[PDB]
């Protein structure tokens, strides 16, 4: 409703150091710069209650709903199969291990919803999952959910060349780990190319992004990352939608290499279906 | 690496 307007940017008609980059490409983590103070509202961080760790990123879409990749919680390959009372969900954090008392709000998870055709026998199509939180969370300048896209978004902002942003607390290369929430913007890449950078079978419901090897810029998700949201401004009504889920990728910020998205949109039928059916 | 997290939330 209110979803994508940040509370210190949109709402006070203050730009963020690098989204006109983005919104220039639309034709007018590695390698990322520190993010500022509520810059990504709708950030989650995905917490392992014991040990004390974290998991992965998510993203907030509502009061009561945080999205993220069903690998994040499910990877029997690697004897991962988390339950609602093995997290806790931590919203409006900047500080990576830090307690941000009076800034973040943590909660209790009610409910994990996996896709039901979630591939992790293969290569994680579906890597998508909702976790309801056992209570809503309050709104602040910290804490504001992003929007889900629709078929008209969907349409015009994914496009090679296109710049999203990836955001997370996940390594810094490959081989750091910030104290501080991480950001990079990355072009969407055409199919084909996605398709000859890897081995994996690539199905409609992923998108890849990252530079070239040629186009001399870098940056990347990276471990730690994953589950995060991949975001656009849409330059037609200024919100921020979510049109990714940071999926895999093989290395980090690696040279013809690039990391693999969960196609948001290609998916939001399963999650109005669950959002009204629970 | 964490600052420990009031325990209310265990
Ligand atoms: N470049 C880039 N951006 C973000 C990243 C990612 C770096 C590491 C994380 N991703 C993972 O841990 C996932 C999840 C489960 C299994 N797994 C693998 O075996 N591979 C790697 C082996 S694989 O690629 O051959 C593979 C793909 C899909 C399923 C199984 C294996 C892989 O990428 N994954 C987070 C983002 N990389
Ligand atoms: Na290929
Ligand atoms: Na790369």
């Amino acid at each position: 409703a209110d979803c994508g307007l940040r509370p210190l940017f949109e709402k006070k008609s203050l730009e963020d150091k690098t989204e006109r980059e983005l919104l220039e490409s639309y034709i007018d983590i590695v390698e990322g710069s520190d993010a500022e103070i509520g810059m990504s509202p709708w950030q989650v961080m995905l917490f392992r209650k014991s040990p004390q760790e974290l998991l992965c990123g998510a993203s907030l879409i509502s009061d009561r709903w945080v999205l993220t990749a069903a690998h994040c919680l499910l990877y029997p390959p690697w004897d991962k199969n988390f339950t609602e009372n093995d997290l806790l969900v931590r919203i409006g954090k900047h500080s990576r291990t830090r307690y941000e008392r009076n800034i973040e709000k943590i909660s209790m998870l009610e409910k994990i919803y996996i896709h039901p055709r979630y591939n992790w026998r293969e290569n994680l199509d579906r890597d998508i999952a909702l976790m309801k939180l056992k209570k809503p969370v309050a709104f602040s300048d910290y804490i504001h959910p992003v929007c889900l896209p629709d078929r008209e978004t969907a349409a015009s902002l994914l496009q090679a060349g296109y710049k999203g942003r990836v955001t997370g607390w996940g390594n810094l290369k490959e081989t750091g780990q910030p104290s501080v929430l991480q950001v990079v913007n990355l072009p969407i890449v055409e199919r084909p190319v996605c398709k000859d950078s890897t081995r994996i079978r690539i199905t409609d419901n992923m998108f890849c992004a990252g530079y070239k090897p040629d186009e001399g810029k870098r940056g990347d998700a990276c471990e730690g990352d994953s589950g995060g949201p991949f975001v656009m401004k849409s330059p037609f009504n200024n919100r921020w939608y979510q049109m990714g889920i940071v999926s895999w990728g093989e290395g980090c910020d690696r040279d013809g290499k690039y990391g693999f998205y969960t196609h948001v949109f290609r998916l939001k039928k399963w999650i109005q279906k669950v959002i009204d059916q629970f | 690496d964490f600052e420990e997290i009031p325990e209310e939330y265990l």
